[PDB]
């Protein structure tokens, strides 16, 4: 079960993606500040 | 644990304790007092005389060493308190000169026995120091009043460099 | 209705420190127990001091007077249940019922506290209740009720402003403070000595002056010290009555060595005889000492203890352990010496000692919120 | 020097009996006075903190 | 059925690392445009002023 | 001066912070010009303390 | 007898309705490594079950949930939710129908019933609950006679759940972490089953093998739950296992539950107590002390503090315990206020009276390494107090004031103090003077500006903790 | 989550600080310092 488990531990990196969605929220923050 | 009993059953732990204390391993000392804790207090005076001898090393060493050598009826402990005499003599060699001002020849004659070997002469020259007649000064130490002039001022700004990197890694 | 049995509470304090005697108990025990229908000042002292031979002609005539008082209660509140006014029952019976609490135990709780607390909106009756929890926290020497009357009085501190009696609240909150080692707020709230002229919970107003000067001689730095106890205008007469009090202040401000201890012997005699102060006789005395040595030891730097012991009295080994305990106790930083004998002083906390408390709080309290910061995920 | 003051500290071996001082050190003073109240503000936010979770 | 899974999600992960590196410098450059906006605010009062009173 | 005199009114508002989310109305930031002015100030003047080691050796 | 039919019908149904019906949403919410909103809630209600009115606390008719919820333990098309509603309507076997008790007798075929009913449709915390909650809330019967192996059999069906956990569902179950949480608590029930009478000779090499199956590949919360087992049972049953850590020391990536991380730091600080390393230990035991503020009113924080502050007494300095004194702690005399009272004194008769008189409570201490150097700490406390008080002192004062019978024994004490760096003294080795002295320059020239890198490193790391806190929503 | 090994195993409370100086020391304080006048 080589890549049968590698892909699972890379499914864990969807929780890395919540940090990215947070960063996208950070860039969306101050976007309306500069547009104001 | 269900084994028959040998005559050396506890003084083997005593010998192990004595070499284990001589070898300067104190984690080994506490796992010696922790591998079989409760029985070490009362039985086997070849535990209590070494652990109270550790107490004597703790609060009053260089007073009870030869007087403890005077009580081993089972001659296998003097071999390892010769090693403890070696850790006595190196600590003489670190703890009667180059930490004091001056001592006269008779204090070295009392503590450093046999009153003039090449052994206390070896120690007096092992300090890196030349003796006079009937005296042992402990001078010529802790020179220049050192300060480390401006180097932390430089290198802690080199720490402020990665502090600016910590201003960098966040937005 | 307060001060006689409050003075008998001071007689309970007279039961406190002389313990070995059972005659100064019984003399004014009988004197306070034959006067004015007081069942409890010999009932708790029956529970504490000597018991009774009998009480039949001795004090059951006063339980018979209690019976007469009780049957006229059964007259009065049944005559006031017909009347429909300013709660005639609870008013004309809170009078005799606070008097019942003077007669007997804490049943004055049910017949005073809520009996006037469930009707009124004026703070006078509730404050009489606060003053009675004060007097019974002087009876039992409470920690409970002299906080519970604060718990009841702060229900009407939130709207107020009154001339004498709120300053008396300040006085008894300060007595609660310096009933334990709490010292500065007592003096700060006593300091307005004008408006506390005479009310029927006071003892001698001059003794109020002595108590505020005993509490205000310390927790008052030397400019404030001289401005209050020296430049105080109206205070000077009410300390011109007692010479040894003014002598005490001018011996302390004089900053000698032996009149320190003469003065301190006077205030040693004085400090004991003082109720909910006498179990605190020690830290006040060495507090006087630490103020004295602190104002005397910062100024010199080439100081010998021979120069101390030449004028303190004897201190050749007598102040040795004294000053050693004072230094190593945490305070009064100087250096005590071998026979080289040079006492060496320290900084005014302008630069060095100031640099600690910032990280001392940013460790502790900020580390509590580090724990709450580590409450995110699990 | 005991009772009153002019910052006249004693030295038995100088001559001048040196009076020197630095009065403005309010840089640390006002910050310490801030931290005294800021710890109280953290305490008074701790109620919101410990209450809004559970 | 496995080999299709990390051929999708690995590509998703490296695309997301691509934009996760980009958005940092995005939010960085926004603060420079914000400082230009700050100077544009600050230069509204330099040489004149015409004192009135608030009514 | 320019920091601390603004900092005490920066720390006044946690007196008035509360709960009932919209039932309070005064959200204003307070960290402005005490992050960045202090950052630029202290970092440039500690490099000014570095000038002596930079120029001098 | 009418009041105990309503209450379990309420609370047990609000347990499993939320538990099962939300774990279904939690495992059909295709990715969730954090969410688990009924997992930790059901753990908050099972720790509450240990307070509350159990699976059935033989509640005065028949104890009937045990012949109820493991029959037809099969989660098919949602008419089996109606089977659980039939297990709601059938809760009155106790009151309506013939009352059959099947605890401790027919629980073994009931332990065979989650396999005797059809295939588990990938919801193992219902079956993990069915392998834990029957008999582990029957540990509180405390009999542990012939039910030791019964509770162990319930944990054998937990091991069947480990079979179905890390031998089945080979695509990213993520209730593997929830079952780590459940399996941790039932490993503490392995403790509560073997360690009442034996050791866990299964779970010695299976402690290491459960660490193996949760080392890196699916390790989350399992590492330090198993390490608290590893660092707790390996205290009474002996040591050097802490030294077995010392070449493979590995902790969490992110700090876990605050109580968990607190008590873990407490265990490793208590191990560093016997290691006599006093530098890291004081701050980690302080962290553990302030980090666990929630405890039962019988105590246990005064337990943790009692067995905490002994080496803090052994430091040579310690604050007064006037901030920890509890009345039941006063009756149980656990850290001995008298001991630290004698620490502040230079007294020997009362201190050794504490020792000899209170060896009965030193039994409960079990840390007899305190005394053989804590007498040394008494004499070091005396010389520290005196030498801190005095500027210059001689051997003629202290060497006989503390009755060391000789100058040179106090010279050796001061030699070990200078070896500890405590005093800055010198001995005139001519006439018999300790020509002691004090060093200079206590001003803030060089020292606080260098300590401010510790201060500001503290500050910037808390900045970055605030940043990582900002990173989660 | 609370237990895990442990279920098996103003007043004078602030005055305790200087009371540590009152119990081991100075209980006959002005019975000797008050007698410094006439002892010597």
């Amino acid at each position: 079960y080589l890549s049968k488990i590698e892909e699972l531990q890379l499914i864990v990196n969807d929780k890395s993606q919540n940090l990215r969605r947070l960063q996208a929220q950070r860039n969306e923050l101050n976007a309306k500040v500069r547009l104001l | 644990e269900q084994l028959p009993e040998s005559a050396y059953m506890h003084q083997l732990l005593g010998l192990n304790l004595l070499f284990l204390l001589s070898q300067n391993r104190v984690a080994e000392f506490h796992t010696e007092l922790e591998r079989l804790p409760a029985k070490d207090i009362q039985t086997n005076v070849y535990i209590k005389h070494p652990v109270s001898l550790e107490q004597y090393l703790m609060e009053g060493s260089y007073n009870k060493v030869f007087l403890a050598k005077g009580n081993i009826p089972a001659e296998s402990y003097t071999f390892f308190i010769d090693i403890l005499l070696d850790t006595i003599r190196d600590e003489i060699a670190g703890c009667i000169e180059k930490a004091y001002e001056k001592i006269l020849f008779t204090e070295a004659t009392r503590i450093l026995f046999f009153n003039t070997p090449k052994k206390m002469t070896d120690y007096a020259k092992k300090r890196g120091w030349v003796l006079g007649p009937n005296n042992y000064y402990s001078f010529a130490s802790q020179q220049q009043k050192p300060e480390d002039t401006t180097i932390p001022s430089t290198e802690l700004a080199k720490q402020v460099i990665e502090y600016a990197r910590q201003l960098e890694m966040i937005v | 209705p307060k001060n006689p049995d409050l003075r008998i509470a001071q007689l309970r304090f007279l039961l406190s420190l002389p313990e070995h005697r059972g005659d100064a108990a019984v003399r004014d025990e009988l004197m306070a127990a034959v006067r004015d229908n007081n069942m409890a000042p010999y009932y708790e002292a029956l529970c504490k001091s000597l018991d009774w031979q009998i009480d039949v002609d001795l004090l059951n005539k006063m339980k018979k007077a209690n019976e007469d008082e009780l049957k006229r209660l059964d007259e009065e509140l049944e005559d006031a249940e017909k009347n429909l006014g300013e709660s005639e029952i609870r008013d004309a019976m809170m009078a005799k019922a606070e008097y019942l609490c003077r007669i007997g135990d804490k049943e004055g709780a049910l017949t005073a506290f809520r009996k006037t607390y469930d009707k009124t909106v004026a703070l006078g009756h509730r404050l009489d209740i606060v003053f009675y929890l004060l007097r019974i926290g002087l009876f039992y020497m409470d920690n409970d009720l002299i906080t519970r009357n604060t718990e009841k009085a702060k229900s009407l501190i939130e709207e107020g402003g009154d001339w004498d009696r709120r300053n008396r609240l300040k006085v008894y909150q300060g007595l609660y403070c310096v009933a334990i080692r709490d010292f500065k707020q007592a003096a700060e709230l006593f300091l307005d000595t004008v408006s506390t002229f005479t009310s029927y919970e006071l003892m001698d107003y001059k003794t109020f002056v002595t108590y505020t000067v005993y509490v205000s001689m310390i927790a008052l730095e030397r400019p404030d010290l001289r401005e209050k106890v020296i430049k105080g205008a109206e205070i000077l007469e009410v300390l011109h009555s007692l010479p040894a009090v003014r002598q005490y202040l001018f011996s302390l401000y004089e900053c000698r060595y032996s009149v320190f201890f003469q003065s301190l012997a006077v205030v040693e005699q004085e400090m004991k005889k003082d109720w909910l102060f006498a179990p605190h006789y020690r830290y006040y005395v060495r507090e006087m000492r630490i103020h004295a040595y602190s104002q005397l030891l910062e100024s010199y730097r080439s100081l010998t203890l021979g120069y101390m012991a030449e004028a303190f009295g004897v201190g050749v080994e007598f102040i040795d352990q004294e000053l050693s305990r004072f230094i190593a106790a945490g305070r009064l930083h100087c250096k005590i010496d071998k026979v080289n004998e040079i006492v060496e002083t320290n900084r005014p906390d302008s630069k060095n000692w100031q640099y600690q408390e910032t990280i001392k709080k940013g460790d502790l309290l900020l580390n509590r919120v580090q724990k709450l910061s580590r409450v995110i995920n699990m | 020097i005991l009772d009153k003051k002019f910052h006249g500290i004693l030295d038995q071996g100088e001559g001048v009996l040196i009076i020197f001082d630095e009065p403005p050190v309010d840089k640390t003073y006002e910050a310490a006075l801030e931290t005294i109240q800021n710890m109280s503000k953290v305490v008074d936010s701790l109620y919101n903190k410990a209450k809004k979770l559970t | 059925d496995l080999y299709s899974r990390y051929k999708k999600l690995q590509q998703e992960l490296e695309f997301l690392e691509v934009q996760e590196e980009y958005i940092k410098d995005e939010q960085k450059n926004l603060k420079k445009e914000f400082l230009h906006a700050q100077e544009e605010v600050k230069r509204i009062q330099s040489i004149p002023l015409v004192i009135g009173q608030f009514l | 001066n320019y920091n601390k005199a603004v900092e005490e009114e920066d720390k006044m508002t946690p007196e008035q912070l509360a709960i009932k989310n919209v039932g309070k109305q005064d959200p204003k930031r307070h960290l402005e010009e005490h992050v960045d002015v202090l950052m630029t100030s202290n970092i440039v003047q500690c490099l000014a303390a570095m000038l002596d080691t930079v120029v001098f050796k | 007898e009418p009041p105990p039919p309503p209450a379990p019908q309420d609370v047990e149904m609000k347990e499993e309705a939320a538990t099962g019906g939300g774990s279904t949403g939690e495992a059909d919410g295709k990715t969730a490594a954090a969410a688990a909103e009924h997992s930790q809630r059901e753990l908050d209600t099972v720790t509450l079950e240990d307070i509350k009115e159990h699976v059935k606390q033989l509640e005065k008719a028949v104890s009937g949930k045990e012949p109820r919820f493991v029959l037809r333990a099969l989660r098919m098309l949602p008419s089996t939710s109606r089977r659980l509603n039939h297990y709601v309507l059938y809760k009155a076997v106790q009151g309506f129908f013939t009352s059959n008790n099947a605890t401790r007798d027919f629980l073994l075929p009931f332990l065979e019933e989650p396999m005797d009913t059809e295939a588990d449709l990938q919801f193992r915390p219902r079956t993990g609950k069915a392998a834990s909650t029957p008999l582990l809330p029957e540990v509180e019967a405390y009999l542990q006679l012939l039910v030791v192996i019964f509770m162990m059999n319930s944990k054998r069906y937990k091991e069947a759940q480990k079979i179905s956990d890390d031998l089945m569902q080979k695509i990213s179950t993520q209730n593997r972490r929830a079952l780590d949480l459940v399996a941790a608590k039932c490993y503490y029930y392995h403790a509560r089953v073997y360690e009442f009478l034996d050791k866990l000779d299964v779970v010695r090499s299976f402690l290491h093998a459960r660490l193996r199956t949760a080392t890196l590949r699916h390790d989350a919360d399992g590492q330090a739950t198993l390490l608290n087992l590893l660092l707790r049972n390996y205290l009474h049953y002996s040591l050097y296992d802490q030294a077995e850590k010392l070449v493979s020391k590995s902790v969490f990536p992110e700090q876990a539950n605050n109580n968990e991380w607190a008590r873990y730091l407490y265990y490793t600080g208590r191990i560093k107590a016997i290691q006599l390393e006093y530098s890291e230990a004081r701050r980690t035991m302080t962290n553990a002390l302030r980090k666990a503020p929630q405890h039962t009113a019988v105590g246990f924080k005064q337990t943790v503090h009692k067995l905490l502050i002994v080496v803090e007494l052994l430091l040579g300095e310690i604050p007064d315990r006037l901030q920890f004194r509890q009345p039941s702690l006063k009756r149980s005399l656990m850290p001995y206020f008298l001991l630290t009272q004698a620490v502040r004194t230079g007294n020997l008769a009362k201190f050794n009276q504490v020792l000899d008189q209170f060896g009965e409570k030193f039994q409960a201490d079990g840390t007899y390494t305190l005394i053989i150097r804590l007498r040394h700490n008494v004499i070091k406390t005396g010389v520290r107090m005196i030498s801190l008080s005095y500027s210059r002192i001689s051997l003629a004062d202290i060497a006989q004031k503390l009755q060391l019978d000789s100058p040179e024994d106090a010279e050796f004490i001061v030699a070990k103090a200078i070896r500890d760096g405590v005093i800055e003294a010198s001995i005139n080795h001519e006439k018999g003077y300790v020509q002691s002295k004090e060093m200079i320059d206590i001003y803030s020239t060089r020292e606080p500006q260098l300590a401010f890198h510790q201060r500001i490193s503290f500050c910037l790391d808390i900045h970055n903790m605030s940043v990582k806190a900002m990173r989660f929503p | 989550m609370s237990e895990k090994k442990q279920p098996v195993d103003e007043d004078n409370w602030d005055d305790d600080n200087v009371e540590d100086d009152f119990s081991n020391q100075l209980r006959a304080e002005l019975e000797k310092h008050g007698y410094k006048m006439e002892t010597s």
